[PDB]
């Protein structure tokens, strides 16, 4: 579950914070994926 | 939920907004790992093995023979929650409050709960990224009032057992002297078998602005900079050196490999800026809000770190 | 004189450093703030910001107001001003507050004292502590970070 | 304690051999002989790699910190969960690291044990031979090499 | 010197009765505790639990910490410490606080003050009332019931 | 981990380590100690050399107010190569060793600084005046200090006669009793290089 | 559920594989066992003891 | 066992069995076994308690 | 695997310890269910 798919719908507070970590992670994922050195 | 928590709602929609912590370039994607604790300790067993005294020549009869003795070590990572508190506007009362171009009062420094949480997330990352820099938490430029943190909470700046040259406060402006310091805590790394990797290294303005001068007549073709990069290759064998300026840094010069087998950030997977679910409302428009994140995760073996401080005396 | 004065620019200002940026005088409220913590609010009779204030009584044709002063007077601290409505947020002495404040034109650990005018000086009965030193924002304008937390 | 290597902040590096040896945690000697007399007997306080002393009073005797006439053995390695030591009886020679009282233990000098088990500078109660210098551990813990050989 | 018994219980409680079951070093908190309570964490020096509480500072290199103590320098008192992250709980002297806490080495209705060392001890300006008697917990260390309000006059 | 005991196969694969990394030491110095400052030494049977203590060698010393300067250091060693004698076995690879930091003045520009060239080059150009323009290795070894080794890599005139035992080898014996501890042995061989007189050269560059 | 014996495994006597072995006809052996592992819960155990004075 | 319940019989009545057994009965009142009553019970004796019972 | 089997042959001492251990144990349960109270 992450926040960058819009059909994600969180039941309460605690996937919400599980969908946040999710998205930071992949987020990370997607720079270093796009990091050019 | 998003039914029921504007709040939540608003966190969601803007949470793409927010920049990306730039402490990601300092590492290489297979060096970092996330770890699930908020706040406690990790710990590492490494064993090692060391000769307690000269050989025994074995020649006649003799029972007496030197011993080779074992430790253990166990290397433990404190993780640390810490918490932010911020006031905004109401959902409620946001129309009362809205513009021409803009919604909020001016007169009173009041937001809307969206803007607040981007700055506050924003300012949260600034010093996630400064802790992760410098190993210390404050927020003055002086660098007092820190914050007592749990041992076994360091930066890339503050590892201990870890190279360290001083440029004499004479020196400062001398780049060969600066270079000389730098050529001296490069033979005294040790790298060990692990030595083939790519480098890293940070470095002041006001170093990468004397680093662009020809290397010394002075040279027609080379810069220093080159010639540090050719320095770094020959302990490297030959890869890729990645040189980065960062302004948080002053007079101070980093170097360290992107090898995930000397140095290893495992952060918490809840490390950067989250919304607490506690709202506080009164019968006024103003409420408040809470934003949590955790510190702590840096790894590194010893004497793997190159750190450069140019006295400005 | 003014907590937030409304002035056009023609140029932006770079946020070069997140450090030292909290000193100014636009900051109100308490640097440390509790959510079970009293406010009231009391009509402003000058500029108590930032100041002791003391309850002042008129000739009874209007209700009572807040002005600034300290000593025996001492009634609470003002945090913050709506200057629309000319209203004054006061924090009682009976609470504890900890944030910047106004300081008599000092350092960690010395003991202050509320003066005639609402600025703390160095020292008889309010229990101030100043938690840094003095921070220069105008000629005339010191703020110091400091701790009340009750009467001696 | 015994092991302060497990409150390690950061791994070390095990690519060196020389220098590697002279740490709190090598228990035992560094040249040991299948011959050797152990002895395993209960301890009250800190008697690792110190001298040590009987103690009769109830329970049966046990040892601690102690030299002089009053010395038994010397302790080479503790169990700290059974709160037991072992001990290499004074009949026995022994060589390797022992705690010294100071830094001012230089190599060929004659040491004595103090009351506190530490080695110091020095007629003698037994021979007890430096062989290097006193290292310096913690801010108070100082070991040298000795080679233990009996009694005068 | 330790919030939880340091030793391991060599038994199981019997859990039966349920009077004078409170009267242990590890009931943290108050008797009477208010949902209103402002409650403040600083970071511990020494160990201060169920002590008065006064600031110390240092060089200015780190924050100011809180340290045992009483007199003229008291701000608070200490009822809770997590040890793993060094924090003590201080309920302001400004707050009212009722609880057990540390008695110098006393009957109802005792007036009682605060020495150097954050205990409390009979009679200035500090307002703290003994509600029970001493109770010894080990041969050095006595508690008492005790209601602080505020700083008294003169 | 309280004891810091581990099972025999950990155990044996650190000492064994432990006792390559010494015997390599042995074989680069000619000395056996395990102390950095080199003092404690063990005594050797004569006829024992390693490449850095053989005797009838050059040896040149580069004076301490000139350990910075590249260009006495490569003049020492122009002189060094002119007093190398290898005979009618010339035509031979060469191989020279280097303490990490002379590997780092290596790297620096040829000296005002010539571009297109390094001090690494002229020095490979300078060996390759004398073995016949064969080929010439460099390698690093932070067991040196200050020193830089060069010898060739011809069988005729140096030769490494090691016995089959010298690397680490269990002993059949096993101290056990009735505790939970053991004791086991280790045993290795030490001794067997040959060399031609005055076929290495051993710089020295002084820093008291 | 009051009192309960959770004594190791190895607590009865076990023969040890170490045997002392020499010139002469004397050799020598070793025997282990285990102590410890009671539980018991407060005030569930009555002693008394008659004083012989 | 500490926590336990204990009671002493004094040297003047050793030789009494009714004083024993009023200290058993005052140790067998301040005994508690809860929930946990419906349990059988063992008692052990030394052989000059099992002549005079 | 018990030394009350003499189909067991142990292939070394730790497998007879576990046998010894084994053989205490049947042997406790057989003495309770030979007890008669």
């Amino acid at each position: 579950a992450s926040l960058l798919d819009s059909n994600f719908v969180p039941i309460n507070f605690t996937e919400f914070v599980q969908a946040i970590s999710n998205t930071y992670k992949q987020r990370r994922i997607q720079f270093y994926e796009n990091l050019k050195r | 939920l998003f039914d029921e928590n504007y709040y939540a709602k608003a966190v969601a929609n803007i949470i793409g907004e927010v920049k990306d912590p730039i402490m990601y370039k300092w590492f290489s994607p297979d060096q970092i790992e996330d770890v699930d604790l908020q706040m406690g300790y990790q710990k590492t067993v490494k064993w090692d093995a060391f000769l307690n005294a000269n050989p025994t020549t074995i020649a006649n009869e003799v029972n007496t023979i030197s011993t080779i003795g074992f430790s253990s070590e166990v290397v433990r990572l404190n993780y640390l929650k810490l918490q932010y508190k911020f006031r905004h506007l109401k959902q409620t009362s946001e129309k009362f409050y809205t513009s021409d171009s803009y919604i909020g009062d001016i007169n009173n420094n009041l937001l809307p709960f969206a803007q607040a949480y981007k700055l506050a997330s924003s300012e949260i990352i600034k010093l996630i990224n400064h802790f992760v820099l410098t190993g210390t938490v404050s927020i003055q430029k002086d660098g007092k009032n820190q914050k007592r943190l749990l041992p076994n909470m360091y930066g890339l700046l503050n590892m201990p057992e870890q190279i360290k040259e001083e440029v004499a406060s004479g020196d400062k402006d001398k780049m060969d002297k600066i270079f000389e310091k730098i050529e001296a805590g490069l033979s005294k790394l040790e790298l060990g078998d692990e030595f083939s990797t790519p480098m890293m290294v940070i470095v002041d303005p006001a170093t990468s602005l004397k680093l662009v001068k020809p290397y010394a007549a002075a040279s027609s073709c080379e810069k220093w900079e080159d010639v540090l990069i050719q320095t770094i290759k020959a302990i490297n064998n030959r890869e890729d050196v990645y040189i980065e300026t960062s302004n948080l840094l002053k007079h101070k010069i980093l170097i360290y490999p992107l090898n995930s087998e000397l140095i290893k950030f495992k952060p918490s997977k809840y490390m950067l800026p989250t919304p607490n679910e506690q709202v506080d409302k009164d019968s006024t428009d103003v409420a408040h809000s809470y934003i949590d994140f955790v510190l702590g995760g840096l790894l590194a073996t010893r004497k793997t770190i190159l750190q450069v401080n140019i006295k400005q005396s | 004189l003014m907590k937030n004065p409304q002035q056009d620019s023609g140029l932006l200002s770079n946020s070069i450093d997140f450090r030292d940026q909290n000193l100014i005088f636009s900051n109100s409220g308490g640097v440390c703030t509790s959510s079970k913590d009293k406010i009231e609010n009391y009509p402003a009779k000058g500029y108590p910001y930032k100041r002791g204030v003391k309850l002042s009584f008129g000739d009874g044709t209007t209700e009572l107001e807040v002005e600034a002063g300290g000593g025996d007077d001492l009634y609470g601290v003002c945090s913050d001003i709506d200057e629309f409505s000319g209203m004054a947020t006061v924090i009682p002495i009976t609470n504890n507050f900890t944030g910047y404040l106004t300081l008599k034109k000092v350092n960690p650990g010395d003991k202050l004292n509320f003066n005639q005018h609402g600025e703390l000086e160095k020292v008889k009965s309010v229990n101030a502590i100043a938690l840094s030193k003095a921070h220069k924002l105008t000629e005339d304008l010191f703020i110091v970070l400091a701790s009340v937390f009750g009467n001696r | 304690m015994k092991n302060p290597q497990h409150d390690a902040s950061l791994l070390s590096n095990s690519n060196e051999f020389r220098d590697k040896n002279v740490e709190f945690f090598a228990s035992g000697g560094t040249r040991t002989s299948k011959f050797d007399k152990l002895e395993n007997h209960p301890f009250l306080g800190y008697p690792y790699k110190r001298g040590v002393k009987r103690v009769i009073q109830h329970y049966e005797p046990h040892v601690e910190a102690g030299g002089g006439e009053d010395l038994y053995g010397i302790c080479i390695d503790i169990d700290e969960f059974s709160k037991t030591a072992t001990i290499v009886p004074i009949t026995n020679n022994f060589e390797g690291y022992l705690v010294a009282k100071d830094s001012t233990v230089k190599v060929k000098d004659k040491l004595i044990f103090n009351k506190d088990g530490a080695l110091e500078k020095v007629k003698a109660t037994i021979n007890a031979t430096a062989l290097t210098d006193a290292k310096q551990i913690s801010n108070e813990v100082y070991l040298v090499k000795v080679a233990v050989f009996g009694n005068k």
